[PDB]
RNA sequence: GGGGCAUUCGUAUUGCGCCGCUAGAGGUGAAAUUCUUGGACCGGCGCAAGACGGACCAGAGCGAAAGCAUUUGCCAAGAAUGUUUUCAUUAAUCAAGAACGAAAGUCGGAGGUUCGAAGACGAUCAGAUACCGUCGUAGUUCCGACCAUAAACGAUGCCGACCGGCGAUGCGGCGGCGUUAUUCCCAUGACCCGCCGGGCAGCUUCCGGGAAACCAAAGUCUUUGGGUUCCGGGGGGAGUAUGGUUGC
């Protein structure tokens, strides 16, 4: 189930079995690679940039295509945040229930719910500093 | 001889408790309305999800965004049918209740409603009294 | 032992349910649980209907009639005999008594 | 009940049963090209799409993001591709 | 449960009856089409004594339930 | 008493309140401020038993209409009202057996209608958590 | 007796023990 | 009807001012205590106070559990579904240590409408220290501190797999005749017939268990091992004594 709900939903994206590129593809794995720094300049996320290529320039899947992901295809260039994706989105949802609960004293629901994002953040931090993509001194305030 | 003019629009008890059914939502708004000639109603109107003459299902519940429509949709037409005339004309809309029959008839599109009355019309605040418009009133 | 599985009363998937007061003897009474007997009886008896039909200064008028939804507990609810025993295959039968 | 093939059924059953609970997984969403009134260019889009998307072409909406499949424009024909 | 054997007779002689024509042979049989599609299926779409009459138009059967 | 043709009706509004404990029938004018005549059960049998019987109630109703054809009222619009408030819903036994003695006496029937205090999200019942155990 | 009962005069002779 | 803050409305209850008629009104199995010609109860108009959101309201929804229904706005959450998006094992369950936690209860402030522990009476009774009725302090309500317990219950820990059917229902998605509204064409609603996933449940069954009552889980248990936490060992003594620790 959830990490932190008590519900067994089960949907995600189902990938087709056919890893070989569409006939009707016209765009080569150096003009996806071109396309993705465009993007990417334009201060996106790869889940973004991922969903944009698919939707207007139809990419269905960019690993396919060129042989390596989006994070990857930055981290070689050096156009990578600092943070990664997940952490930062976690980091600025804390920070904003934390905004909303300087005010509501009162809202005991928003601070149950802080305690869980906190649980979130450190549990994914501890994963983050084993594989060492963030520094051993990293701490959350 | 005794001179006397409109202070309020009441429905009948029977009728009221006649119209509320166990398998439909009942939508209430009221609002308060500021007349030309300078009275201020408070109008409370009434509706029921209607049952569709081929549905199997008991219930005929609307969803809460679309009560919401519904409620801002009847709010709108009162306001706009009881702010730009006076009691004179106002009295004439309720005494057939095309307010309803408008309301009916332009919610249909988000739910079908069952029945629609004005529920209430209660005189809130009046001018200073004169003597000769309440004589037009009468003639 | 388990006497009735839904524990004589219609709370599943829920905390707590607010309470009402017994039409009778002014129990607090769970409102899913209370029997509810939503009577439509007309105003004036059938006995008494004819008096009414010529004093009426009206001619074919709809008499009106009195809703009123009675709460009880289950106390009051079997000593005034709206509901009572039944046998323990009788009981899971939760269709209403055909008139 | 005690004969199917679970090798090879039906391919109207497998399409009923659910994407990731198919025999093979493979999704339910295809790529299709949209051809606009008022343009000459093609474009190709997803059909669950989730931006609404631009032809440069004439600067024109084309699909709106849904809970579900995106909703194309009137006027504008969409056509299933492979 | 009077075994008379008088009323038997006639009984027996009700039971077996028939009528000179077959009340299975009707004139013209008239079918719907899932039917006459059932049927060619099965090599039988040559039948000139089945009729085909267009299926309903509103879809609607079940009980309206409460 | 009232200057009006012989075929004209002069109509009335008779109030009916009827607790389990009294009836009170009571007359007055279409307004209701100018009141014509109110009759309890009370005044009818010296019993606290029978103050709410349909009998004291047939009696009340009995004599207010006497009271009401020296006055020139013929018709009567009937308001029944119960207890109400956070109280039972439900009329009385008095109010059949005194709307019968009104309609007897020869007094006319006009809108008949219930004016039970209902509420709605109303204050703590006299009875407490668990009730009456009488 | 009943349980409720019992917990509450042990309560009772608790507090005169104490003081 | 998830949570906080703001705003607004509803009748009812109680008190008060004015007006009409008046001899009883209240309460009970039956009574009395009690309020009444210094005008009660009833009816009309208006003002005020605090409480609570009826009927709609369901074996319906949401929430970790307590719990959560007047309208409108603002603030930040959350499940489920949809995805040919992204990270790539980041997980499951948990000593210590944490957040919340009905009702009652204890401190300070605000206000006190109803109900009402204590207490004062009137009844019933052999006696009633109660049940019934009239009044009534603390409390019930709001703001800020504590308190950490309920038959806090589904008397049923959480995560994962497999094992029978059937019709409903709630949210989302998918496909398809035909009714209707937005005039008409599509396109959105309301219906109607199927499908898919996740929930609240229900009916049926010799799947199989169990001492049975019953349970599609309380099944897959001598044909005994998926992972892990808390926890019982005949009945009383007893959740008592003492010690520690928390709290006014
Ligand atoms: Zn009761």
């Amino acid at each position: 189930g959830r990490m932190h709900a008590p519900g067994k939903g089960l949907s995600q994206s189902a990938l087709p079995y056919r890893r070989s590129v569409p006939t009707w593809l016209k765009l080569t794995s150096d003009d996806v690679k071109e396309q993705i720094y465009k993007l990417a300049k334009k201060g996106l996320t790869p889940s973004q940039i991922g969903v944009i290529l698919r939707d207007s320039h139809g990419v269905a899947q960019v690993r396919f295509v060129t042989g390596n992901k989006i994070l990857r295809i930055l981290k070689s260039k050096g156009l990578a945040p600092d943070l990664p994706e997940d952490l930062y989105h976690l980091i600025k949802k804390a920070v904003a229930v934390r905004k909303h609960l300087e005010r509501n004293r009162k809202d005991k629901d928003a601070k149950f719910r802080l305690i869980l994002i906190e649980s979130r953040i450190h549990r994914l931090a501890r994963y983050y500093k084993t594989k060492r993509v963030l520094p051993p001194n990293w701490k959350y305030e | 001889n005794c001179l006397t003019n409109f202070h309020g629009m009441d429905l009948t008890r029977d009728k009221m408790c006649s119209m509320v059914k166990k398998w439909q939502t009942m939508i209430e708004a009221h609002v308060d309305v500021k007349t030309t000639d300078g009275y201020l109603l408070r109008l409370f109107c009434v509706g029921f999800t209607k049952k569709r003459n081929n549905q199997i299902r008991k219930t005929s519940y609307a969803q809460h965004q679309q009560v919401r429509q519904i409620r801002k949709k009847m709010m709108e037409i009162m306001t706009r049918e009881v702010q730009t005339n006076d009691l004179k004309e106002v009295v004439n809309k309720l005494i057939p209740d095309s307010i309803g029959k408008d309301i009916e008839k332009a919610c249909q599109s988000i739910y079908p409603l069952h029945d629609v009355f004005v529920r209430k019309v209660k005189m809130l605040k009046k001018p200073k009294f004169e003597l000769g418009k309440l004589m037009e009133l009468h003639g | 032992t388990k006497k009735r599985r839904n524990n004589g009363r219609a709370k599943k998937g829920r905390g707590h349910v607010q309470p009402i007061r017994c039409t009778n003897c002014a129990r607090c009474v769970p409102k899913d649980k209370a029997i509810k007997k939503f009577v439509i009886r007309n105003i004036v008896e059938a006995a008494a209907v004819r008096d009414i039909s010529e004093a009426s200064v009206f001619d074919a008028y709809v008499l009106p009639k009195l809703y009123v939804k009675l709460h009880y507990c289950v106390s009051c609810a079997i000593h005034s005999k709206v509901v009572r025993n039944r046998s323990r295959e009788a009981r899971k039968d939760r269709t209403p008594p055909p008139r | 009940p005690l004969a199917k093939d679970l090798l090879h059924p039906s391919p109207e059953e497998e399409k009923r049963k659910h994407k990731k609970k198919r025999l093979v997984q493979s999704p339910n969403s295809y790529f299709m090209d949209v051809k606009c009134p008022g343009c000459y260019k093609i474009t190709t889009v997803f059909s669950h799409a989730q931006t609404v998307v631009l032809c440069v072409g004439c600067s024109t909406v084309l699909c709106q993001p849904t809970g579900g499949k995106a909703r194309l424009t009137e006027g504008c024909s969409f056509r299933r591709k492979q | 449960g009077i075994s008379i054997k008088l009323q038997e007779e006639e009984r027996e002689r009700r039971d077996n009856y028939v009528p000179e024509v077959s009340a299975l042979d009707q004139e013209i049989i008239e079918v719907d089409p899932d039917t006459k599609e059932m049927l060619k299926l099965l090599d039988f779409g040559s039948l000139s004594n089945l009729q085909v009459t267009q299926p309903t138009v509103g879809m609607n059967f079940k009980t309206p339930r409460g | 008493g009232p200057q009006v043709a012989e075929g004209e009706n002069v109509f009335g509004v008779c109030h009916i309140f009827a607790s389990f404990n009294d009836t009170f029938v009571h007359v007055t004018d279409l307004s209701g401020k100018e009141t014509i005549c109110r009759v309890t059960g009370g005044m009818k049998v010296k019993a606290d038993r029978d103050e709410s019987s349909p009998y004291a109630a047939m009696l009340a109703a009995q004599d207010v209409a006497q009271r009401c054809k020296e006055l020139g009222i013929t018709a009567l619009h009937i308001k029944l009202r119960a207890t109400g408030g956070n109280r039972t819903k439900t009329p009385g036994p008095g109010a059949q057996s005194a709307l019968r003695a009104l309609a007897r006496s020869g007094m006319k029937i006009g809108r008949i209608e219930d004016v039970t205090p209902i509420p709605s999200d109303s204050t703590r019942r006299k009875g407490g958590r668990r009730g009456r155990r009488l | 007796m009943r349980a409720k009962w019992r917990k509450k005069r042990m309560r009772r002779l608790k507090r005169k023990r104490r003081k």
